């Protein structure tokens, strides 16, 4: 799957 | 005998904790209301809180030393493997052998659709950790070192996050031969890396009640859009 949301918060 | 680089190590991790947790609880306001009466009655708000504590997690995970020179992939499958780990050990901080709205029981957890399956051994890791006395210096690197495991499902550069963890794992090891005192240092190592193989076995048990919690859709439906992305869906 795909993690947008982690990704974005990791920066 | 500490390195100024394990020193270095170790201000970073203390700092970056005392900027993800807040132990005033200013936030838990904002959460959807625990209701005590009561089926998954506690569910929306544990699960705002466990939202919540899992960007915090990340927050500190970016500030560990050498974590930002791992890849986006390798960062996001540490995070999701050991995120409910990570929130179980912060949440040591406040939990008491002994607010009163966000004091969490047996009971609450119950609410949020888990069994004693998992509450029981979760209460004994709280037990053992709180018993160890750890020093705060000691619970940053633990946590730092829990995230930073090479042994994680997916991991691709194992080899350089065991490289980073070594290094958060020699600072640790140091850090008890000369700034904890014996007899509360004796075999302290070997004690919190257990606590660290406890935690794994805490993963699967939760993992698998999440698994069959999440899996009605209106269940599902009282989990958050974070929760769902990072614990599953
Ligand atoms: C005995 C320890 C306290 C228990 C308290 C309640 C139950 C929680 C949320 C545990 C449950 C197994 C998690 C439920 C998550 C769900 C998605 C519903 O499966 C995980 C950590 C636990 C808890 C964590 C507590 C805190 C408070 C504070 O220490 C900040 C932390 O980030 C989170």
């Amino acid at each position: 799957k795909n993690h947008p949301m982690l990704m974005n918060l990791l920066k | 005998k500490l390195s100024e680089e394990q020193q270095h190590i170790i201000a970073i991790l203390l700092d970056a904790h005392h900027k993800t947790y807040d132990p005033t609880y200013a936030d838990f306001r904002d959460f959807r209301p625990p209701v005590r009466m009561s089926p998954l009655s506690m569910l929306p708000h544990l699960a705002d809180l466990v939202s919540y504590s899992i960007q915090k997690v990340i927050g500190f995970a970016k500030m560990i030393p050498g974590f930002r020179d791992l890849t986006s992939d390798d960062q996001i499958v540490l995070l999701k493997s050991s995120a409910i780990e990570v929130i179980m050990l912060r949440s040591n901080q406040s939990f008491t052998m002994d607010s009163q709205d966000y004091k969490y029981d047996v009971t609450d957890v119950s609410k949020a659709g888990h069994t004693l399956e998992l509450i029981e051994p979760l209460i004994k890791f709280q037990v053992g950790l709180k018993k160890l006395n750890l020093h705060e210096e000691e619970h940053v690197l633990l946590m730092a070192i829990c995230i930073v495991s090479p042994d994680r499902p997916g991991v691709q550069d194992a080899k350089l996050v065991e490289a980073i963890q070594d290094r958060l794992s020699n600072t640790l090891q140091t850090y008890i031969r000369c700034r904890h005192p014996p007899p509360g240092s004796h075999q302290l190592y070997a004690k919190m890396i257990q606590k660290l193989a406890d935690l794994r076995s805490l993963n699967e048990e939760h993992s698998k009640q999440y698994r069959s919690l999440s899996f009605q859709p209106e269940n599902s439906m009282k989990l958050t859009p974070l929760v769902l992305e990072v614990f599953g869906n």
